[PDB]
Protein backbone atom coordinates (compact mmCIF):
# COMPACT_ATOMS: atom_id res chain seq x y z
CA UNK A 1 0.00 0.00 0.00
CA UNK A 2 1.73 2.99 -1.16
CA UNK A 3 -0.38 5.47 0.73
CA UNK A 4 0.35 3.49 4.21
CA UNK A 5 4.05 3.79 3.42
CA UNK A 6 3.72 8.04 2.25
CA UNK A 7 5.77 9.90 4.72
CA UNK A 8 3.48 12.71 4.44
CA UNK A 9 0.09 10.70 4.46
CA UNK A 10 -1.03 10.49 8.71
CA UNK A 11 -4.43 8.34 8.75
CA UNK A 12 -6.59 9.53 10.92
CA UNK A 13 -5.79 12.03 12.99
CA UNK A 14 -7.80 15.44 14.02
CA UNK A 15 -7.60 19.19 12.50
CA UNK A 16 -6.20 20.27 15.82
CA UNK A 17 -3.45 17.71 15.71
CA UNK A 18 -2.81 18.75 12.18
CA UNK A 19 -2.72 22.67 13.65
CA UNK A 20 0.46 21.71 15.37
CA UNK A 21 2.26 20.15 12.88
CA UNK A 22 2.04 22.92 10.60
CA UNK A 23 1.56 25.73 13.18
CA UNK A 24 4.52 28.44 12.03
CA UNK A 25 5.95 26.90 8.99
CA UNK A 26 6.88 27.99 5.43
CA UNK A 27 4.48 28.22 2.63
CA UNK A 28 4.49 24.33 0.61
CA UNK A 29 4.21 22.09 3.84
CA UNK A 30 1.66 19.77 3.81
CA UNK A 31 0.15 16.64 4.90
CA UNK A 32 -2.60 14.07 4.02
CA UNK A 33 -5.16 13.01 6.85
CA UNK A 34 -8.34 10.90 6.01
CA UNK A 35 -11.71 13.17 5.74
CA UNK A 36 -13.69 13.74 8.38
CA UNK A 37 -16.44 11.98 6.67
CA UNK A 38 -17.15 7.90 6.88
CA UNK A 39 -14.89 6.24 4.30
CA UNK A 40 -15.70 6.96 1.06
CA UNK A 41 -11.83 6.35 0.84
CA UNK A 42 -11.56 10.26 1.17
CA UNK A 43 -8.82 12.36 2.06
CA UNK A 44 -8.00 16.02 2.70
CA UNK A 45 -4.78 17.67 1.94
CA UNK A 46 -3.62 20.38 4.04
CA UNK A 47 -1.56 22.90 2.85
CA UNK A 48 0.49 25.95 4.79
CA UNK A 49 -0.11 29.09 2.68
CA UNK A 50 0.04 32.37 3.67
CA UNK A 51 0.31 32.09 7.15
CA UNK A 52 -2.79 29.49 7.63
CA UNK A 53 -3.89 25.77 6.68
CA UNK A 54 -5.95 25.81 3.63
CA UNK A 55 -7.87 22.69 3.62
CA UNK A 56 -8.03 21.00 0.16
CA UNK A 57 -10.72 18.07 -0.71
CA UNK A 58 -9.36 14.73 -2.31
CA UNK A 59 -12.30 13.60 -3.77
CA UNK A 60 -12.82 9.63 -4.39
CA UNK A 61 -14.92 8.42 -7.37
CA UNK A 62 -14.90 5.74 -9.74
CA UNK A 63 -11.39 4.54 -9.27
CA UNK A 64 -9.66 8.06 -9.02
CA UNK A 65 -8.72 10.54 -7.41
CA UNK A 66 -8.20 14.28 -7.95
CA UNK A 67 -9.48 18.19 -6.64
CA UNK A 68 -12.11 18.51 -8.97
CA UNK A 69 -14.07 17.23 -11.77
CA UNK A 70 -12.48 15.20 -13.94
CA UNK A 71 -10.97 12.68 -10.95
CA UNK A 72 -7.91 11.51 -13.34
CA UNK A 73 -5.20 10.40 -10.75
CA UNK A 74 -4.87 6.41 -10.19
CA UNK A 75 -3.61 6.73 -6.28
CA UNK A 76 -3.25 9.53 -4.13
CA UNK A 77 0.48 9.53 -3.84
CA UNK A 78 0.40 9.92 -8.06
CA UNK A 79 -1.81 12.87 -6.98
CA UNK A 80 0.35 14.43 -4.27
CA UNK A 81 3.54 13.54 -6.34
CA UNK A 82 2.17 15.34 -9.53
CA UNK A 83 2.19 18.38 -7.57
CA UNK A 84 5.27 18.39 -5.80
CA UNK A 85 6.66 19.79 -8.97
CA UNK A 86 3.90 22.19 -10.57
CA UNK A 87 2.26 24.66 -8.58
CA UNK A 88 -1.75 24.10 -7.97
CA UNK A 89 -2.82 27.85 -9.47
CA UNK A 90 -4.94 26.58 -11.91
CA UNK A 91 -7.36 25.09 -9.30
CA UNK A 92 -7.70 28.56 -7.97
CA UNK A 93 -5.19 31.65 -8.35
CA UNK A 94 -4.87 32.20 -4.78
CA UNK A 95 -2.84 28.64 -4.61
CA UNK A 96 0.05 29.61 -6.25
CA UNK A 97 2.50 27.11 -4.68
CA UNK A 98 3.39 23.32 -5.17
CA UNK A 99 3.62 21.00 -2.10
CA UNK A 100 7.14 21.42 -1.17
CA UNK A 101 7.88 20.45 2.21
CA UNK A 102 6.57 16.82 3.56
CA UNK A 103 5.35 16.87 7.32
CA UNK A 104 6.98 13.50 8.11
CA UNK A 105 5.73 11.01 10.03
CA UNK A 106 9.37 9.13 10.32
CA UNK A 107 11.17 12.48 10.76
CA UNK B 1 -12.00 30.38 1.99
CA UNK B 2 -15.00 29.49 3.86
CA UNK B 3 -13.66 26.22 4.86
CA UNK B 4 -12.24 23.48 2.26
CA UNK B 5 -10.57 25.64 -0.66
CA UNK B 6 -12.47 25.79 -3.63
CA UNK B 7 -10.94 24.40 -6.33
CA UNK B 8 -11.95 24.74 -10.06
CA UNK B 9 -13.01 21.72 -12.52
CA UNK B 10 -11.20 21.54 -15.81
CA UNK B 11 -14.13 20.15 -17.95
Amino acid sequence: MSLQNAEWYWGDISREEVNEKLRDTADGTFLVRDASTKMHGDYTLTLRKGGNNKLIKIFHRDGKYGFSDPLTFSSVVELINHYRNESLAQYNPKLDVKLLYPVSKYQ
Amino acid sequence: SIDYVPMLDMK
